[PDB]
DNA sequence: TGCCATCGAGAATCCCGGTGCCGAGGCCGCTCAATTGGTCGTAGACAGCTCTAGCACCGCTTAAACGCACGTACGCGCTGTCCCCCGCGTTTTAACCGCCAAGGGGATTACTCCCTAGTCTCCAGGCACGTGTCAGATATATACATCCGATTCCAGTGCCGG
DNA sequence: CCGGCACTGGAATCGGATGTATATATCTGACACGTGCCTGGAGACTAGGGAGTAATCCCCTTGGCGGTTAAAACGCGGGGGACAGCGCGTACGTGCGTTTAAGCGGTGCTAGAGCTGTCTACGACCAATTGAGCGGCCTCGGCACCGGGATTCTCGATGGCA
């Protein structure tokens, strides 16, 4: 798998800036977003793999996410837990 | 899970406005 | 031949997107994307359905909270359009940043 | 092939009290599961360090009490905390 | 032997007491719980939990719905200022957020 | 320790920023003790006549802001002198603004308001001064 | 007959107070507020010495990082000066306030 | 023994100062009202707390400790008090 | 009435680092609060790691893992070497 | 009878492995504690506390003493990327500010 | 000469009747977790004492806080220009959906055997107390580094004649 | 149509005032070491169960394949917003003289925190029942479409009156 990132399009990145509110955007918000995103994924998946290797397993599951996600502060609820 | 040497320390980039 | 001004279809956007609540991405991209960003921690890795389905939830709700945060820091500055600047005092202010 | 446990069955019985003509759907009871799970973690967490402070090996109601004091904003720490004192008199007297 | 009586009816609650001991006792949180411990705690869960599918059901009536759903959950709880202060920092699947346009957007 | 009836509901203040104002005319009336230049004809004729130069060094020196090519004719037409008197700080920031200008623009601006465009500096100066406080018919 | 001009004692300010460590407010006059709050709580109370002054640190630390957060809002607006509405964005964005 | 009206003991100059370890240059007229405000709520907040734990143990005197994990609980930890 | 600390072993490792180099008791009191906080924090990581494993013991695997969960990447490796070095010369020269 | 020897010794440590398991023991973290687990716990605490001393020592060198104060430590910690970020939420009393000033109030 | 109110055109956005379906709400049988009843040992509540430290008053000096005046530079409004982002129509592109298939691995019992908890000794590492001396805080004396007002000094206007 | 010839404005070049770092001399109180002792960790056992390992079974995750069809990509005008420049006016910064209360050293006085001893009620634990909740299954109505009007809402084109 290469060049994934490129599959958040410019549409989909419009429709949740409209969730947010906002009227115009700029024409270089997009490489912006894809970044964050970028580093906040890292981020969660790094813990979730985690949490999966010391179970002794090899499929990734909602409650590693859910758990990754209680670590780093953004509980999530409807998720089982 | 045994590793060489020191560390490789780091410098904070701290946000600057133009 | 009918054409609107800008800022009315922008307006009729925001209200719709404002009062549904699915997600505003295509599952299989993202799918991909959560792949291949695995790849690096761990090979041969597998995935239940409802782990990527958090995953996306989450992500869009990050990323929705972010617009709003960026949409205060660029009023605040006498405009209306979002720039990267407003992203990253935004962020700074958070503490995701140093 | 081993049971689960969940608060639906509670939940249900609570929603009837308070709306007795309004259902609830699958998501909503999910979501209302974690937060119930959410908030004993949290007081019992709370109880917990309370009791280790003080030097104590017992968890009472007096605990219970000081951590809701704690976790919870005003009028609901209040009513919260009327509410617990009144079951509590409620089962010692009975 | 007499028969049984749930610790809950003799509460006067719905939520279950024997159940909320038994969490505490293996919990790892003291070497002790008493017994009186238990009844606060459920009583102050069925409390939260009426309090906020009070507001829940208010939401879905004014939709013209009879079974609640997550987006009047989320409306109870960010209209509401002391459930959004308990409840800052969650995220509930399928919410959505509240309607807000700027001022400063709207047209001329 | 037992609260009786229900519990106070107070509603989330969400934090909005100042939208501004805006006002549709800048001034209410601005009119002085003289004669329009719109109902002076030669002046009118002038003022018809004279490239949008002049025009904008004239609304620069009347109204002290930068005239818009369209409203700078319509502007200039419907000032009926200062409100000021001879020797009020207005004046004598009136007679700096006039020895700051170039000769030959002191002899436009003559030529636009039916002034002799002979003489000394001083003098365009003062004659043009003393035609903005009582704009007369010539 | 000697004068400087503004900023110039305010950046040496800066610098004299960015290199120190001491408390900068007076003591009497915060031990007075601290004890005058807690009043409304609890009536007869007794403090030690340590707990006013962990308040007054952890206070001192709060209102430095509070101050540090003003001063880039205000610098993203374009400005050199401080005013309420950009510590009002600072903690709206911060979550200390809806 | 009642206190009132001690929030003015907070001068003027002393905001200045803290602002100035803030790398502050100018400073409006209008900042030292809400910089007042802004500290009142904050120590409303760690007092009340403080004193709930105090109230706990059954004593009437408020400790450090009380202090420290007052603002532990508010995600403020401080380092240099016993804790 | 005796009241313990880690004053010691700090300026042991103090006078290992820098032979020559003294402290204040200021700094030696923040140094045993972040000792403190850093043992809680591992701690109760691990607690929560066996808890959902369904486990009753905890061991040096739990004690790694919340290691990798809290530290920064190059912290976390240096840790886990200093880690398995130590258990390794512990049950290696028992 | 042999002659004791500690823990520590063994694991070739500064830091006590004893104490370290009595308050694993004591502290309602779990029911059972394993051998290997205080002396990789004291292993990791030995480490950081000898990463932020070494750091201090030289911030204490670079300013001409022979003594480490709390204003060492703070510029230790708050120069140093992985410090920063594990101790981003912690007030260290007397440490003070990072001197900063942005470019903008300079003088042109 | 426009202006303005003109629309009304056309597009979006509610409002209501009809159909269908799958998901929420009742039943039923069973088993395991909560309930009842009785012992037992210890955790905690209460009752004294002992000092420590927290509170309260009192002069005194002196540095900091407080008004007051002035002037400069910064905030804020207004104008103009251009280029970048929005709205729209047309052509590709791939997401989504409805099946089929195969194997990996998660999820549950059964055995066993190391690994940890629980007792006694017992002895040595670490804490409390006491003391000397040297690192750092303070005090001057002096030289160096900026700040900003001034004076001088290149070239380029207004006066007045020409 | 000059044209000197004063006049002026700027520029770069001082040069005093002030702030700040640097080089010695004292001096004191906090840190680093030494000592005694006591209790917490080490050493040596025993006993029981927690977890590791071995099978075993079935769910669920991963591919693979067509076929609509809506979303995405790509030009293309054009207008509105971002940004730069300019001017004004007032509100903050700097400095000075007068007030005030913070900090310090000192002295009492007593409240309450902390420790110790003594009982006793209450929570852990064990054994025998039993009904509350869970998994499974069926059923019908709340909600999702789907369509026919219907009511407003942008945006510009027009008409009438002065």
């Amino acid at each position: 798998l290469r060049d994934n990132i490129q599959g958040i399009t410019k549409p989909a990145i419009r429709r949740l800036a409209r969730r947010g509110g906002v009227k115009r955007i700029s024409g270089l918000i997009y490489e912006e977003t894809r970044g964050v995103l970028k580093v906040f994924l890292e981020n969660v998946i790094r813990d979730a793999v985690t949490y999966t290797e010391h179970a002794k397993r090899k499929t990734v599951t909602a409650m590693d996410v859910v758990y990754a996600l209680k670590r780093q502060g953004r509980t999530l609820y409807g998720f089982g837990g | 899970l045994i590793v060489e040497g020191k560390r490789e320390k780091k410098k904070v980039e701290r946000l600057t406005m133009q | 031949p009918h054409r609107y001004r800008p800022g009315t279809v922008a307006l009729r956007e925001i209200r719709r997107y404002q009062k549904s609540t699915e997600l505003l991405i295509r599952k299989l991209p993202f799918q991909r994307l959560v792949r291949e960003i695995a790849q690096d921690f761990k090979t041969d890795l597998r995935f239940q359905s409802a782990a990527i389905g958090a995953l996306q939830e989450a992500s869009e709700a990050y990323l929705v909270g972010l617009f709003e945060d960026t949409n205060l820091c660029a009023i605040h500055a006498k405009r209306v359009t979002i720039m990267p600047k407003d992203i990253q005092l935004a962020r700074r202010i958070r503490g995701e940043r140093a | 092939r081993s049971r689960k446990e969940s608060y639906s069955i509670y939940v249900y019985k609570v929603l009837k009290q308070v709306h007795p003509d309004t259902g609830i759907s699958s998501k909503a009871m999910g979501i209302m599961n974690s937060f119930v799970n959410d908030i004993f973690e949290r007081i019992a967490g709370e109880a917990s360090r309370l009791a280790h402070y003080n030097k104590r090996s017992t968890i009472t109601s007096r605990e219970i009490q000081t951590a809701v004091r704690l976790l919870l904003p005003g009028e609901l720490a209040k009513h919260a905390v009327s509410e617990g004192t009144k079951a509590v008199t409620k089962y010692t007297s009975a | 032997r007499a028969k049984a009586k749930t610790r809950s009816s003799r509460a006067g609650l719905q939520f279950p007491v024997g159940r909320v001991h038994r969490l505490l006792r293996k919990g790892n949180y003291s070497e002790r719980v008493g017994a009186g411990a238990p009844v606060y705690l459920a009583a102050v869960l069925e409390y939260l939990t009426a309090e906020i599918l009070e507001l829940a059901g208010n939401a879905a009536r004014d939709n013209k719905k009879t079974r609640i759903i997550p987006r009047h959950l989320q409306l109870a709880i960010r209209n509401d200022e002391e459930l959004n202060k308990l409840l800052g920092r969650v995220t509930i699947a399928q919410g959505g957020v509240l309607p807000n346009i700027q001022a400063v957007l709207l047209p001329k | 320790l037992i609260v009786e009836g229900k519990r106070e509901k107070k509603k989330v203040e969400r934090l909005t920023m100042q939208v501004s104002s805006l006002q549709r005319e800048p001034f209410t009336i601005a009119q002085g003790k003289g004669q329009k230049l719109c109902e002076i004809e030669r002046i009118h004729f002038f003022l018809s006549k004279k490239k949008t130069d002049e025009l904008r060094n004239l609304h620069k020196l009347l109204y002290n802001r930068p005239g818009t090519v369209s409203s700078l004719k319509k502007n200039v037409g419907q000032f009926s002198g200062f409100p000021f008197e001879k020797g009020s700080v207005q004046y004598k920031k009136k007679e700096e603004m006039l020895k700051k200008f170039r000769n030959a623009m002191l002899k436009s601006i003559c030529e636009v308001l039916d002034l002799e465009r002979s003489g000394v500096n001083s003098e365009l100066v003062k004659r043009i001064l003393n035609f903005l406080m009582h704009p007369k018919p010539s």
